[PDB]
């Protein structure tokens, strides 16, 4: 069976603003099979409640899904998405850079 | 809204 | 403009852990309106937009029915397929299958669609004729010859050509506000140095909708896109989308590249450029 590695994209919702409350997004798209294993972190911990939208694909059949939790960024807090799929041979983390 | 009708494949 | 309205959903069968998960959702053009999951406590259809919450006890009950159904179908379905491919009860497959309308800024039909995908490939889908098939496979051939035999494509073109263009009609009066509003990009362009003789210009577009946008760098008015980066257009959320586009270009030759932006919900497309 021909497998497909999600693309990941870590960023927020809102132009990121220390001490005003916002929302962490984790887009993984372009994937195949549809099993996939998707965290929020912060400074390097699991988030506890993180919500994500419903399985869904793409013209391609590739599938898509949105990870995301509300949170209000500081200067010092660090945050990443960590994805695990069976295309990866260890989960893949991808850093929140809010200066893109 | 959704079909009523499908068929298996 | 010209709408859509799609149904989505995918089943994927997990030996040992119980039967299939089916998931659907519905989307009129890039907005979700309705879903059902098969692993929620006492499964129903639920809305998901603002303007399908009017429809009556019926409307949610007849929907739920026929998730149900199509959750039983495709269970079905996925054990047909094990035996077309000659594969074993073990392993985890997955039944994809889409179907719905377009229409144009009249609300005249455009093209009817129903298509399906067995483990990620193209297995079988109705052609833009809405009275044939076009099947991938000597596998897909016997689910067409099952098919014509019926007459299945009947049933789908009279949906299509009737209940999903007037169904589609009806949700775009009903949601009015926000499915025939089109929300602008906001833009702007970021500088950053790479090494001592490049830099990368990224072009920015936030808070629009529908997803639809095109971003395109040029240099002195030639397009760049054979060295433009370009990332998938991402949801953020609240139904708006955000997108950037990207070029490497020389230290102190920046003037001479221009991001353009053209959007639904813009009153003129976009030129920007970086400023210092």
């Amino acid at each position: 069976m021909i497998q497909r590695t999600p693309k990941i994209q870590v960023y927020s919702r809102h132009p990121a603003e220390n001490g005003k409350s916002n929302f962490l997004n984790c887009y993984v798209s372009g994937f195949h099979p549809s099993d996939i294993e998707v965290d929020l972190l912060k400074n390097g911990e699991r988030i506890e409640k993180v919500e994500h939208s419903d399985l869904s694909f793409s013209k391609d059949w590739s599938f898509y899904l949105l990870y995301y939790t509300e949170f209000t960024p500081t200067e010092k807090d660090e945050y990443a998405c960590r994805v695990n799929h069976v295309t990866l041979s260890q989960p893949k983390i991808v850093k929140w850079d809010r200066d893109m | 809204r959704r079909k009523w009708r499908r068929w298996h494949l | 403009g010209s709408h859509s309205m799609r149904y989505f959903h995918t089943s994927v069968s997990r030996p040992g852990r119980g039967e299939p998960r089916f998931i659907t959702v519905g989307y009129v053009d890039d907005t979700l309106f309705v879903r059902f999951d098969s692993d929620a406590a006492s499964p129903r259809e639920e809305p998901r937009a603002p303007w399908i919450e009017q429809e009556g006890p019926e409307y949610w009950d007849r929907e739920t029915q026929i998730c149900k159904a199509k959750a039983q179908t495709d269970r079905e379905s996925l054990r047909t397929l094990l035996r077309y491919y000659n594969q074993s009860e073990a392993g985890s497959h997955t039944l994809q299958n889409m179907y719905g309308c377009d229409v144009g800024p009249d609300g005249r039909l455009l093209r009817g669609y129903d298509q399906y995908a067995y483990d990620g490939k193209d297995y079988i889908a109705l052609n833009e004729d809405l009275s044939s098939w076009t099947a991938a496979d000597t596998a897909a051939q016997i689910t067409q010859r099952k098919w014509e035999a019926a007459r299945e494509a009947e049933q789908l073109r009279a949906y299509l050509e009737g209940e999903c263009v007037e169904w589609l009609r009806r949700y775009l009066e009903n949601g009015k506000e926000t499915l025939q509003r089109a929300d602008p990009p906001k833009t702007h362009v970021t500088h950053h140095p790479i090494s001592d003789h490049e830099a990368t210009l990224r072009c920015w577009a936030l808070g629009f909708y529908p997803g639809e946008i095109t971003l395109t760098w040029q240099r002195d008015g030639e397009d760049q896109t054979q060295d433009t980066e370009l990332v998938e257009t991402r949801p953020a959320g609240d139904r708006t989308f955000q997108k950037w586009a990207a070029v490497v270009v020389p230290s102190g030759e920046e003037q001479r590249y221009t991001c353009h932006v053209q959007h639904e919900g813009l009153p003129k497309p976009l030129t920007l450029r970086w400023e210092p």
